[PDB]
């Protein structure tokens, strides 16, 4: 079995800061590549941030969120985070936790950036 | 890093016969289709002969079809060019190159050239 | 690396030049040589403008691994080459498609791998390049001029596609039974349901020989003896002009049917050449592609001729208890 919980969303003014969380049960993130997703309303999904444990644990971000998004993982609490800084109104979406090369997905949290 | 250094030049007389060689290294000989090109003094390069990978298909320039014979030896990675019934107009530096069996006449895709062998024929 | 089959590397000038659809088989081979097919694929699918394989052609396309047995044979067709010839179709990647780890994905604009179902190709947009993971497109000044060298194209696996002789369903089900008896520890390949499994592990890379006899899914084998045979059919010959380029539909059909076009000896016995005079510059001439023939696989008892025989990297979910 594998269940990923999603939490940490909420309302925040532009230029704020917030941290997400994604618990993994049934498997360890120490040896599984993980991706963060987001689907803004009225449009499809796209990659946000990847922690490739198969490439030496290097983090990697999309060009639209590079320089504002930080992704890291600690194996003690079996959770993966996505620190978000300098959020603009364009980032209002629902964020998903997804394990690479498999269909295990998270329930999704809403992060709204507005005044 | 393709390094195809050729040899076979000289000062053969009118109506003589010389054989040129071109050893190709750093590149798969048996797959490339090689061709020979000339350069008259104070002039650009011209296509002279070509040969397919199997050595069965060759074409020449019309003015040199009557005598030349280009054959290849895959064992020691060399491409040859027999020079029969030479004429004083054949004085040129012969350059051995490779690439494509059909797209050969147009001398535009040819990066880099061999040192070349200077062949001069005296009347 | 292997040589160009017909035409040397392209020298492109206008990045918005339209790519025509020439009917000639030799013309299609010349287009395959210049990586016109990958450029057209990128244009059609990934919103890309310009050309790939600039000044390098098909000879220096990146492969994984670099040492490829079938790459050194120029005549052997990759899945993209088979796509340009109408044999198969390379689909656009979806979210569920898996990107195999291990290849160097930095800077690549196009890369395709043979999946357990079909063939999937990933492409980056104009003015963008794949990152090291292979999952993202990022801005890059290198791929900005609209003309890109052949080192930006990656092909995964030791693939060889060919004409296929159709086989019935009974043979395919016997081959599937042999495969499932020979791979009892695999539960999913690229998300396609293999033998029933109550316990799924994490996906792992998997290097295995496969064939594409052509049905719902491929057949993967561990033991097999592959023989190569030369038939010298009309597909094994490519006819070209003197030095300009490949011949058109009419000239190709004339030389390949009427048998009045000079060439090499193999073409002479297969079809018939022109003899006597030698001033035939306008007339086309035909030679045989540099391939070891077509692969006949002797697997699972009775032997079959596959559509594509390869040794690529796929994803497998191993059984756990």
């Amino acid at each position: 079995e594998v269940q990923l919980v999603e939490s940490g969303g909420g309302l925040v003014q532009p230029g704020g800061s917030l941290r997400l969380s994604c618990a993994a049960s049934g498997f360890t993130i120490s040896n599984a590549d993980m991706r963060w997703y987001r689907q803004a309303p009225g449009k499809e999904r796209e990659l946000v941030a990847l922690l490739l444990s198969s490439l030496g644990g290097s983090t990697e971000y999309a060009d639209s969120v590079k320089g504002r998004f930080t992704m890291f993982r600690d194996n003690a609490r079996n959770t993966v985070y996505l620190q978000m800084d300098n959020l603009k109104a364009e980032d209002t979406a629902v964020y998903y936790c997804n394990v690479r090369w498999t269909d295990y997905w998270g329930q999704g949290t809403q992060v709204t950036v507005s005044s | 890093e393709v390094q195809l250094v050729e040899s076979g030049g000289g000062l053969v007389q009118a109506g003589g016969s010389l054989r040129l060689s071109c050893t190709a290294s750093g590149l798969t000989f048996s797959s490339y289709a090689m061709g020979w090109f000339r350069q008259a003094p104070g002039k650009e390069r011209e296509f002279v002969a070509a040969i397919s990978w199997s050595g069965g298909d060759t074409y020449y320039e019309d003015s040199v079809k009557g005598r030349f014979t280009i054959s290849r030896d895959n064992a020691a990675n060399t491409v040859y060019l027999q020079m029969n019934s030479l004429k004083p107009e054949d004085t040129a530096v012969y350059y051995c190159n490779s690439g494509g069996i059909a797209t050969m006449k147009l001398m535009d895709q040819y990066e880099y050239w061999g040192q070349g062998t200077q062949v001069t024929v005296s009347s | 690396d292997s040589g160009p089959i017909i035409c040397a590397g392209p020298i492109h000038s206008n990045k918005s030049a339209d790519i025509p659809h020439l009917l000639g088989y030799s013309e299609k081979i010349c287009q395959i040589d210049r990586l016109i097919h990958v450029s057209s694929w990128l244009r059609n699918h990934s919103q890309f403008q310009g050309y790939v394989g600039q000044r390098g052609g098909r000879s220096q396309v990146s492969y994984y691994p670099a040492e490829n047995s079938y790459s050194r044979w120029s005549g052997l067709l990759s899945p993209c080459d088979a796509d340009w010839l109408g044999m198969l179709v390379v689909k656009k990647a979806k979210g569920s498609d898996m990107i195999v780890p291990g290849p160097s994905y930095k800077g690549k604009v196009f890369f395709e791998r043979p999946t357990f179902d079909g063939y999937v190709g990933w492409g980056c947009g104009s003015g963008k390049s794949r990152t090291e993971s292979g999952e993202l497109c990022s801005s890059d000044s290198g791929t900005s001029s609209g003309l890109l060298p052949s080192n930006r194209v990656l092909w995964i696996g030791d693939v060889a596609c060919q004409p296929m002789t159709p086989i019935p369903e009974e043979t395919f089900l016997e081959l599937k039974s042999f495969s499932q008896s020979e791979f009892p520890d695999i539960c999913k390949i690229d998300g396609i349901v293999f033998n029933q499994c109550e316990g799924e592990s994490l996906p792992q890379p998997f290097d295995v020989a496969w064939m594409d006899v052509g049905h719902s899914h491929k057949i993967i084998m561990r033991e097999h003896k592959t023989k190569w045979v030369q038939e010298s059919s009309s597909k094994d010959f490519v006819c070209y002009k003197e030095g300009t380029g490949p011949c058109s539909e009419s000239e190709e059909k004339t030389c390949k049917t009427s048998g009045s076009c000079r060439g090499d000896m193999q073409f002479c016995k297969v079809a018939g050449c022109e003899h006597g005079e030698e001033a035939s510059e306008a007339k086309c001439r035909c030679s045989l592609v540099h391939k070891p023939g077509e692969v006949v696989v002797s697997y699972g008892g009775m032997r079959v001729r596959p559509k594509c025989y390869g040794f690529s990297r796929m994803m497998a979910t191993l059984e756990v208890n």
